[PDB]
């Protein structure tokens, strides 16, 4: 139902059959960036739960697929799976852990 | 001194038309889709192209039947020798079998 | 929650 992910459709009809509306959405403007598929910290393996890991050449941030909406690498929204010596490709970068402030501020 | 039926039937008023698209074009649509689902994936099919490493299509591939994206990462080239296994054994069974 | 606050302890 149309070009791209579809949204709605709306039906009309016509002599002798019936037409279609497919409202679509279709992205437009682009960027490049640099990827990752998962980050080593403190020897373990963080992947996104979901998204993508992307960079703007100095800090990492992670991102949905299809929209940019850059995010702070927090342990709520990556997940460990195993050391950070078998996945090829993978980058070092701090994680951040909302509860360890807390708990600090608590002390 | 061997006659074939073609010129039988080209005589008696019956004539093939070629195609319209010869099969040069059609291996460069069949180029054009492999590079297209090679380097972008199915991002291709809905706006423009849209670059992304291919052993990171496939762990988004791999999160579309409900294996979490690590069993990729931690198993590429078992995955990779199967697959090439796999594309030998197309081949050797396309080369043998003609029917 | 509870390993950290027997580290808290
Ligand atoms: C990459 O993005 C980060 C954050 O989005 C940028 O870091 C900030 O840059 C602004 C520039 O006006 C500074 O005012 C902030 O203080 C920076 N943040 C921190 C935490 O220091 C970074 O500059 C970007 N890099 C590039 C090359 O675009
Ligand atoms: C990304 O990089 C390529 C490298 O050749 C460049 O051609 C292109 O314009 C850049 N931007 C986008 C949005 O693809
Ligand atoms: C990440 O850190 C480890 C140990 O600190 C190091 O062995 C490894 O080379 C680092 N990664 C890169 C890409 O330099």
């Amino acid at each position: 139902c149309g070009k791209g992910y579809h949204l709605m459709s709306f039906p009309q009809s016509a002599p002798h059959g019936v037409v279609f509306l497919h409202v679509t959405y279709v992205p437009a403007q682009e960027k490049n960036f640099t990827t990752a598929p998962a980050i080593c910290h403190d020897g373990k393996a963080h992947f996104p739960r979901e998204g993508v890991f992307v960079s703007n050449g100095t800090h990492w941030f992670v991102t949905q697929r299809n929209f940019y909406e850059p995010q702070i690498i927090t342990t709520d929204n990556t997940f460990v799976s195993g050391n950070c010596d078998v996945v090829i490709g993978i980058v070092n970068n701090t994680v951040y852990d909302p509860l360890q402030p807390e708990l600090d501020s608590f002390k | 001194a061997a006659r074939d039926l073609i010129c039988a039937q080209k005589f008696n008023g019956l004539t093939v038309l070629p195609p319209l698209l010869t099969d040069e074009m059609i291996a460069q649509y069949t180029s054009a889709l492999l590079a297209g689902t090679i380097t972008s994936g199915w991002t291709f099919g809905a706006g423009a192209a849209l670059q992304i490493p291919f052993a990171m299509q496939m762990a988004y591939r791999f999160n579309g039947i409900g294996v979490t994206q690590n069993v990729l990462y931690e198993n590429q080239k078992l995955i990779a020798n199967q697959f090439n296994s796999a594309i030998g054994k197309i081949q050797d069974s396309l080369s043998s079998t003609a029917s």
